[PDB]
This record gives C-alpha cells, structure tokens and sequence, in this order.
C-alpha cells in the first residue's frame, strides 16, 4: 500500500502517482507520528525517517511531471526541516540535490526574485561544498546573467539546457517567456520604434508572424513596420489618473503651506 | 574611520560606569574585537603602501592620485609623437 | 521547530490532513505564531465549514494567534467561536488575558444598555455568552 | 588564610546588595536600580575572579535559603567541591543583623523573602561561569533550573530587569556551544532556546517593562540572521512590538544592525542605509566596543556599494581600522574604476575574510554594481558614443550585449539615457537646470519635515528631566 507509491515512480507513469496518493496521504500521517518530527533523534527513528522522507520525495517529482506546480510547493516545505535537523547520519538523498534545483527555477519563472535571494541564503549551508553546486549551477548561473543584465548569456544557458533533461523543461519553457516580457519593458524607455526585424532578434522569436501578434496583444500598433512602444505606456498612465486617491499623494501647493503653519501653532 | 565626521562622534560618547558593562556585552556577542584574525592570517600584513603615500597607510589629506598613475611621462611621448606626424602632413 | 510543514498541511487536499494540520498548530503556537498570522484566512475557512467538528479547533487556533499578535479584542470573538477547549485556558493564568478582555468589553457595553432598561442581562439585549 | 579571603568578598558584596535592595523594598523605582545594576556587574567580575573562587557559596549562606544553598553546592561540586568555612558559624555574618534578615524572624514562621535574593543569585552564577570560560556541563545544568525558576513565581517590575540580562548569558553561551561543534544535540537545544524567549516576550508586554522586551527582540533577531532565515525575520519586524520607551543606546545599536543586514539580501538597500547610519552613532564609541563597531563599519560601506553609490576612499585611509578594513578598500576600488577583472580577482582573494563577516553573499550581488559604474562613466564623459566604442573601452562582447545592459539599467534610472537604435549610439539625457522646473518644492518639504522632526524631539525631552529634578527636594 504505502510501498506502491515508491514503485509507481519507477514505472514512469507519473499521473498514476497522483491518482494513488490520497490513500498514501492518510497513511503519511501515521508515518509522521512515528518520528517526533525530529525533536529528538534516535536509531529507532532513523529507519522510520527514511520511510517518511521517501513518500514525500517521489510525490514531489511526480507532481512537477504532471505540471502541478502548486502541489510541488507544498511538498518542498514539508521536506526541508527533515534535512535541516541533525548531525548527518540520514539527512541527504540522491534526490535532494535534484529537488533544490527545481524549486529555484519555480521562483524565477514566476519572477518572485525577492524570495529567490532569501531562499538561497538559507540554502547556502546545505550545498556549499557538501552537496556542492553540481546541478544547482543551472538556476544560479542563470541568475548571475540576469543580475548583470546579459539577456544574451541568459538565453544561451536555456538553449543548451534542453540537452540535459532531469525534468527541468517544465520550468525552462516558462523561463523563455519571462525573458521576453522583461526585455519588452526595458525597450519602451530606450526609444519609440524598432523595425520589425530588430524586434524579432531582441525578443527571441522564430517566426516574424509571432513577433507581430505578440505586439498586438501587448497593445503596440505595428503601422508601416514601426512599433510604437509609447501606446501602452500612455494607456497605463491614463488608468492611474483615472482612479482617484490622488490629490494628496502628489500634494498641492496650498496643502504644503497649510501644513507649515499648523505644525508651529500647536 | 566611521560614517559621518568620525571626530564628531568620538567625543559625544565616552566611558561611564553604566556604559562600561555595555561595551563588554557588545564585544562578547561576536566574541573578541575581531582585530586579531588579520594579523594571524597574513602573519604580519602586507597592505597597499607601494603605489603612493595617499594609500591605505596615510596620515595626511588625500590627493586622490592612487586610482591613476602619473600621466606626465606619457605626455612626454605624446607631445613628441604629434610633432613628428604633424611635420610631414 | 519549523512552520513550513504546518502551513503546507492546511494547503494539502484531504479532509483528514486538514484536521491533522489544526492539531499541530494548536499545540505549538508560541514559536510559530508569526508564520501562521499571514495564513489566517485558511484557518477561518475550515471553521466556516460544517463538514468538520474540529471547526471549533480552528476557531481556537485563531484566538491563540491573535493573542501573540497583539490584537486582544479580536481574539475574544474567536475564543467564543470555539466554545469548548476554552475552559482549559480559563484556568490558565499565563493566558487569562483573553478571559479578562471579555470582562473589560462587558463594562463598556453595560453603560449603554442601562439607559434602555435596568435589565439587559435577564433579557436578550447582549450576547448570552458574555453574560454567562 | 582562606577564611579571611571569603569574609572580604562577602563584605564587598553586602555593600552592592544594599544599594539596589533598599530601593526595591520601598516600592519599585524601576529606572534607578537599573543603572546601579550596570555598575554592579563590573565590580562583581573583579571580586569573583580574584581572592579564591569559593566566595559565591559563602555569600549564599549569609542570606536566607530555602533551597538556594543546596543549588549552589552542586555548581561548586562540579569544579571540585568546597564546604570548608562555608557552613553557619564560619560563613554566617547575620547573628541578629536586620539587613540580612534578622535570625529570630527567619526561624519563626512563614512569609518568604526569597524572591529578590534568588534572582540576584542567578545573575552571579552566569558571570561566574563566563569568567572561568567553562561552559559545557555547568551551563546545561544551570540553564535547566533557572528558566522554570522565573516562571514558578510571577515577576515584579524590578525582577524583569534582572532576567533581561540573565537571558543574554544563556543565549550567548548556547551560541558558542553550537558554533564549537555539531551534534544531534546542537540542533535540539536551538529549538528550546527560541521557544522560551518568544513566550516570555508575551508575558513581558503585560508586565509593562520595556527593558525585558527590547533585549529579547535583539536576541531573537540575531537567531534568524545566524541561520539564514530571512523569512522568519521579516515577519517578526512586521508584527512590531519594539519599545523606544526605556532602553539603552546599546539596545538601539544592536536592533538597527540586525535590521539593516536582513533588509540587504531581500533587495531593499535604501532603508538599510538609514538603519546602519543610525546604528553606528547610537553605539558607544570606545576601545572596548571595538568588536561591535568594527562589524558596523564593514557592513556600511558594503551597503553603499549595493546602492550604486561609492563610499569615500578617505574612509579607509584615516581609520585606525585599517587592518580589518584591508579587503573593503580593494572592493570599493574595483567597483569605482568599473573594471570587472579586478573585481573577480579581489573576491576570490579575500574569500576567507569576507565569509567570516558574511558580506560574501553581498559580494556576489555587487558584480551587478560594477558594470553600472563602468557604463555610467562612459555616458557622462562622452554624451553621444556608439556602442562600438564602449565595446573597445570596457571589453564588452558585441553591440547587442551593451545594448541590453543600458536597456535594463535605464528602467531603473541608473544611467539616465535613451538609446538611438537607428543611428547606433547612446544619447545621454541628463542636462540639469531644474531651477525652471517645480522640483525644489518637494525637495524643500522633505527638508522641512526633518526640521520639524527635530522640533518635536527636543520639546518633549527638555522639560522631562526638569520636572523630576524639581520634584525632588532641594535647598
């Protein structure tokens, strides 16, 4: 029963994992009661810890492989404290190194960069040279190129990242899109028009018809093969003036002078 | 030395009997002055003292001539080199 | 130790696993209150549901988290929305703060209801729980 | 011989006891016993250290004891027992003496006077261990007892002030033990140390003592910082309970230091500037504080480089901090000149030194700041310059590569330019002369608001020492 999830991952049938999990979820609580969740560790608890850990890990990879990113986020959270607490005598796995690489890509693909840096601070001491960066290089080097601003080098690491498959393609293909939108924002400031050909190279497409359709949906008009970045920016700006919170945030002249006198006179 | 005029903040704060205990508590959080490791690792430090005398070891006003070499020796060569080409153009 | 599993068990889909989540959160809340302060709406959701009889256990947790937060007034409402397992904390002298806040509230209300009639505690003018 | 020595330590301590004791049995006078206690710790370190180490056991016999003599015996036992001239009649100074609780009155019947004497005794044990520099078994044993001790009774206003310092010593000894060596035990006590402090913070809000609350927040924040939990520290400071009411300027310095560092890695540098600028000036400026100050100076320059601004080279030169400020000078110089080669060499060479001050993780983010400084220079110096020339100057790979740099950077306003893609150059847009714009108004107002802040701050505090001093009798 509980062992069937473990052998189901080996099949390669990863949707069969998810449809088999619910009974194992109720049976996972019983596993959690055996360990004290590591408020003391003993050698009777050491053999049980492998059992509790093993069910989390195989579900974690199976959920990413059916593109259930939400489910994965929960599994990672549960797993982390188990590696975290104790002197090493069972606090790692062959799967752990692969697992951390996938979670770091998930935060980049959703573009929560604030939590990307906080998480790696905490991670730093589990992977420094003990599980050393051997697959973790993939999100870390990509982050280096993105902080620098080299969208070029960042694109290449994605291109060459499809040769090696562990399961990373479920986040590589999201990351391809993230790069386009970031470049799409920056180019508004730079100038008002690029010819169509110069757009396709910078925003990374393989069809000129994709380039133009992407522009229409983003509210740029291509008229006489010149893009007008300035449309969307006008439209966003109009919206802000359309809502009203607004008089005091900008602070009228009268308001400033009223403020001075009443501070004095209390 | 420290963020602001360092002179203005040294004289604002001095030892009192209340303050002495607090200095020890602050020191012991990190555990020693954190000023012995550098003597030990280098075993008699070697700093940037060769470039000029407005360098790391400096007790006078800076000239800000430690981020750049003397360009006058270069200018000697440049002035002559111009005259030569200028001549036959 | 860590709040990460306890947050995740609320988000994990199974009715039994959501009930197990409450059990862990309620036992250790004087070290983990900060993390579950943000995920408070999930705790209120299980209480709203009638498919649980530990809807009460979730209401009890909400009071506990508000007590560590500093919002002592709102803790009372969820303390009285659990209705039992609050006698356990009425004989606790380390958290008798919420028990005392109910009486502080009663006094302010009562000054109002004495000008409507001198009897408002032998009538339904205020909550029956606050009178009791 | 030994007897003489033990009497003199006991005498010296009776003086120190009287000062704080007389006030707090009148009625609590929270502030004054606090200041005396700071002085008290200093004198007691010299007393305990010299003139044999059996004085603490003697001092217990002098005062009343329900179980306090028994508890103190065990601690001295571990360091090779002592009971000679430590028993009534050769460690008894009372024999009908009322400041040490008249002997007839202590035999007679019930009501306790144990409270203030027990708590004071715990403070002496902590100092006793720290002087010795032994932690292992004695620390674990004393830690077990004293925590259930504080919670058996319900503390008074004065009794909060004593454990505001007691926690500091139990906290710090643990941190040393954990950092000495790793075990399954090292992870287990970490869990316990958090739990007790956090719950005691809750009690301390209701008791109305700020001094206990301020200490605990510092210790709790340092803990998240040590273990890399940026997530736990963010929630704690957003569910604020920190007092500015009654603290030391010591406590503000520690608090502002943890704040600035935690904000740095999650990509806020503007507010961390405020916190670390503030923390250095609040700290006492002394040669025994050099540890804490040295750490503040190192972080402050690192955070200035994260903004993209540059801290003075004058800074690193005129210091008497030069030996420890040896790595930061090169780090600043590498960013200032905008050479990327230099920066790569520098952070590999000082890898060890920065890792101890764990700015090292910030050093990785500063390599973004190098290129920002390097293209900032080219734009200021040449107003219109083809990408071609920048490749030559800074050894960028192609026209595209630098194009991307500027494109991302001007969204942030760092370079403050606009690209000419058809003509193939970058055209700078900074020109100046905003004495034709309406800009001075907002700027002036932020300055007026700083002025108004100073006007509030002085008004409140000015009369307050004046009112207490006129209360108190005078000629």
């Amino acid at each position: 029963l509980t062992k069937s999830l473990s052998i189901a991952f080996e099949n390669g049938d990863y949707a069969a994992c998810e449809k088999l999990l619910p009974p194992i979820k109720i049976e996972l609580i019983k596993n959690n009661l055996l360990i004290p969740d590591l408020s003391i560790q003993n050698d009777i608890y050491l053999n049980d810890l492998m059992i509790t850990k093993r069910i989390l890990e195989v579900g974690a990879l199976a959920s990413i492989q059916t593109f259930n990113f939400d489910s994965f986020e929960n599994y990672f959270n549960q797993l982390k404290p188990y590696y975290f607490s104790n002197n090493h005598k069972l606090s790692e796995s062959d799967k752990k190194s692969k697992l951390i690489s996938l979670y770091l890509l998930n935060l980049l693909s959703q573009n929560n960069t604030t939590k990307f840096h906080s998480e790696l601070q905490y991670l730093d001491k589990h992977i420094k040279n003990l599980e050393d960066d051997s697959l973790l290089s993939y999100p870390i080097k990509l982050d280096r190129w993105l902080m620098e601003g080299s969208y070029q080098k960042a694109w290449d690491l994605l291109q060459s990242g499809s040769q090696n498959i562990s399961e990373f393609d479920s986040f590589t293909d999201i990351l391809k899109s993230a790069i386009r939108d970031e470049i799409a924002k920056n180019t508004e400031l730079s100038y008002d028009f690029l010819p169509l050909s110069n757009i396709k190279a910078l925003l990374f497409f393989n069809n000129e018809k994709e380039t133009e359709k992407f522009a229409l949906e983003r509210n740029w008009p291509i008229v006489n093969s010149k893009v007008y970045f300035n449309n969307q920016s006008k439209e966003k700006a109009d919206y802000e003036d359309e809502m009203m919170h607004e008089e005091d945030q900008k602070t009228n002249i009268i308001e400033k002078a009223m403020d001075y006198a009443i501070s004095i006179e209390n | 030395m420290s963020t602001d005029v360092a002179a203005a903040q040294a004289q604002s704060k001095i030892d009192l009997t209340k303050k002495k205990n607090e200095e020890i508590n602050k020191k012991s959080l990190e555990e020693d002055d954190e000023f012995e490791d550098f003597p030990i690792d280098t075993w008699a430090n070697g700093e940037t003292i060769k470039s000029n005398a407005v360098t790391q070891t400096n007790i006078w006003e800076e000239n800000w001539d430690d981020v750049e070499v003397d360009d006058d020796f270069t200018n000697e060569l440049k002035a002559e080199l111009d005259r030569y080409k200028r001549e036959n153009q | 130790t860590t709040a990460a599993p306890l947050l995740a068990l609320l988000r994990e889909n199974q009715d039994s696993v959501k009930t197990y989540a409450l059990e862990s959160i309620n036992n250790v809340v004087d070290q983990l209150w900060s993390e579950i302060s943000n995920e408070l709406p999930d705790i209120e959701a299980l209480y709203d549901d009638d498919t649980f009889s530990d809807r009460e256990m979730a209401a009890l947790i909400a009071s506990k988290v508000y007590y560590n937060l500093g919002e002592y007034e709102s803790a009372v409402k969820y303390a009285l929305a659990a209705k039992d397992r609050f006698d356990i904390d009425e004989k606790s002298q380390f958290v008798e703060t919420i028990v005392s806040k109910s009486i502080e509230m009663y006094v302010q209300e009562a000054s109002k209801q004495y000008t409507k009639d001198e009897q408002f505690y032998t009538k339904d003018i205020i909550d029956p729980k606050l009178t009791s | 011989l030994h007897h003489s020595e033990k009497k003199y330590a006991e005498e010296d301590q009776v003086q120190e006891l009287l000062k704080v004791l007389n006030e707090i049995s009148k009625t609590t006078l929270t502030l004054d016993p606090r200041y005396i206690w700071r002085s008290l710790k200093d004198l007691s370190s010299l007393r305990n250290q010299e003139l044999l180490n059996a004085e603490t056991l003697c001092f217990t016999v002098n005062v009343l004891y329900p179980d306090s003599s028994s508890f103190k015996k065990n601690l001295l036992k571990f360091i090779t027992s002592n009971h000679k001239s430590s028993v009534p009649g050769s460690a008894e100074l009372r024999n009908s003496y009322p400041a040490s609780f008249y002997s007839v009155n202590t035999e007679k019947k019930t009501i306790e006077v144990t409270a203030e004497i027990n708590c004071f005794m715990h403070l002496l044990v902590q100092l006793f261990l720290w002087d010795s520099k032994e932690l292992e078994q004695l620390v674990e044993f004393n830690r077990k007892v004293v925590i259930p001790n504080l919670l058996c009774y319900y503390n008074l206003r004065s009794l909060n002030l004593i454990n505001a310092k007691l926690w500091f010593y139990i906290y710090l000894s643990h941190e040393t033990l954990a950092r000495s060596s790793e075990e399954i035990n090292s992870d287990n006590q970490n869990i316990i140390l958090r739990s007790t402090m956090m719950k005691f913070l809750k009690i301390a809000s209701l008791k109305h003592d700020n001094e206990t609350k301020a200490m605990l927040i510092n210790l709790i924040l340092r803990d998240f910082l040590n273990n890399g939990e940026v997530d736990s520290a963010s929630d704690f400071i957003s569910k604020l309970e920190y007092p500015h009411t009654d603290v030391s300027s010591s406590l503000e310095a520690r608090y502002f230091f943890y704040l600035s560092k935690i904000n740095a890695i999650q990509l806020d540098y503007s507010t961390a500037n405020e916190y670390i600028i503030a923390a250095i000036r609040k700290a006492p400026h002394n040669s025994k504080s050099l540890g804490f100050l040295q750490q503040s100076n190192k972080l402050h320059c690192c955070i200035q480089l994260l903004m993209g601004d540059i801290p003075e080279l004058s800074f690193f030169h005129q210091s008497n901090m030069q030996k420890s400020l040896l790595p930061y000078y090169h780090l600043t110089k590498a960013v200032k000149l905008g050479d990327l080669k230099k920066f790569t060499s520098t952070i590999t060479k000082y890898k060890q030194l920065l890792l101890k001050d764990d700015t090292y993780q910030l050093c990785v983010r500063l390599r973004s700041n190098v290129i920002k400084t390097g293209i900032r220079i080219i734009s200021l110096t040449y107003k219109k310059i083809s990408l071609r020339d920048i490749c030559l100057k800074l050894n960028l790979d192609s026209e595209q590569t630098v194009e991307y740099m500027v494109s991302r950077a001007i969204r942030d306003g760092v370079i403050e330019a606009k690209i000419n893609h058809e003509d193939g150059f970058i055209e700078t847009t900074e020109l100046l002369n905003i004495y034709d714009s309406e800009d001075p108004q907002q700027v002036f107002d932020e300055r007026i608001k700083f002025a108004n802040q100073l006007h509030d701050e002085y008004l409140v505090s000015m009369r307050y020492p004046e009112d207490k001093k006129t209360q108190q009798n005078e000629k």
